[PDB]
């Protein structure tokens, strides 16, 4: 399930804005 | 009366915008209690104002680190904007000042914690729950954009929940006052509009795309575009194929197809009727916009609060003693702060 794919991802924590 | 409220708010804004408040407090006026968040330049701490006993959130930024990462102008944007605005769902700046090492912004303490924390723990919000939050963002963005302000970092991490269960937007480091177009590649990967990713030159419409991302994330429990590396997220965003969970109502789905619209001539918030295309959409039929503004709507969720200065709605972070150098750092760069 998409939910399961999300929970197993590295993107469920506090997300940082980007820089270059 | 919307147009009227907005003309008055603009007058108020511009006076503070053209003559910013400076140096309205000092570090020794505050007892530092606990870190409520961090970033690469510093941290936000719970503090206590000694002369009133009031609690605040104090953002501390290291001037040399700001300079090293070339965010001087963005930092000046943040403070100048925050001191000038005034809206129920925008965190209120109370004081600002600087010393030899650091910049400081003291704002209202919003004790209910980040939307992000509740959203992850609970899993997802019901449609009425997400709609109640969404309404507040719609109004906030109507206010900000009327002032030529673009926010550019909408996400649950930046939406704090107050004692009454209402939102307060925080972290204006990418907010900018701009007429017409701008080009900075900034934002959070999951929330970037396709036109940012494609180095196009963009406007206030990227905030309306981000609203679509937020609403989706609040209602699904995960964002419409995610992957383990940002480049893969960007590829998903530009392709623009969104799938909706089966539990999304057809009205929600319809709203989101109009917000998550790659085509700027078709994206809601960006058409002839502006924000009214959003406000009058069927997903929002039960929403009383004036009641939201006046905070008279009953919040579907109110966080536990056990005394003033309690931080149980926040994660724990490593603490670090503030050090003030005996030599002034980066005086010229931050003269206006
Ligand atoms: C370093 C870059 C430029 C590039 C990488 C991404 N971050 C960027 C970035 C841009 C501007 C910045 O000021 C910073 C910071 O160093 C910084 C330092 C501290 C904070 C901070 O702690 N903010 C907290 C936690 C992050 C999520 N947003 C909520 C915010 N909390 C609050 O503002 C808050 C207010 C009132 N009551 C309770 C809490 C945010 C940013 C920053 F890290």
């Amino acid at each position: 399930t998409t939910y399961a794919d999300f929970i197993a991802s590295g993107r469920t924590g506090r997300r940082n804005a980007i820089h270059d | 009366s919307v147009k009227e409220f907005l003309a008055k708010a603009k007058e108020d804004f511009l006076k503070k915008w053209e003559n910013p408040a400076q140096n309205t407090a000092h570090l020794d006026q505050f007892e530092r209690i606990k870190t409520l968040g961090t970033g690469s330049f510093g941290r936000v701490m719970l503090v206590k104002h000694m002369e009133t006993g009031n609690h605040y959130a104090m953002k501390i930024l290291d001037k040399q680190k700001v300079v090293k990462l070339k965010q001087i102008e963005h930092t000046l944007n943040e403070k100048r904007i925050l001191q000038a605005v005034n809206f129920p769902f925008l965190v209120k700046l109370e004081f600002s000042f600087k010393d030899n090492s650091n910049l400081y912004m003291v704002m209202e303490y919003v004790p209910g914690g980040e939307m992000f924390s509740h959203l992850r723990r609970i899993g997802r919000f019901s449609e009425p729950h997400a709609r109640f939050y969404a309404a507040q963002i719609v109004l906030t963005f109507e206010y900000l954009h009327s002032l030529d302000l673009i926010y550019r970092d909408l996400k649950p991490e930046n939406l704090l929940i107050d004692q009454q269960g209402y939102i307060q937007v925080t972290d204006f480091g990418f907010a900018k006052r701009v007429k017409g177009r701008t080009w900075t590649l900034c934002g959070t990967p999951e929330y970037l509009a396709p036109e940012i990713i494609l180095s196009k030159g963009y406007n206030k419409a990227v905030d309306w795309w981000a609203l679509g991302v937020l609403i989706y994330e609040m209602a699904a429990g995960y964002p419409p575009f995610f992957a383990d590396q940002p480049i893969q997220i960007y590829e998903k965003i530009v392709s623009g194929k969104v799938r909706f969970p089966s539990h999304f109502s057809s009205d929600l789905k319809d709203l989101l197809r109009n917000l998550l619209q790659v085509d700027l001539t078709k994206r809601f918030g960006n058409l002839k009727n502006g924000v009214n295309d959003i406000k009058n959409h069927k997903w929002f039929a039960t929403t009383d916009w004036i009641a939201i503004y006046q905070r008279k709507v009953e919040a579907p969720f109110i966080p536990k609060f056990k005394g003033p200065g309690d931080t149980s709605n926040f994660d724990d972070y490593e603490e670090e003693e503030i050090r003030v150098s005996i030599n002034e750092k980066c005086g010229k760069e931050f003269s206006e702060f």
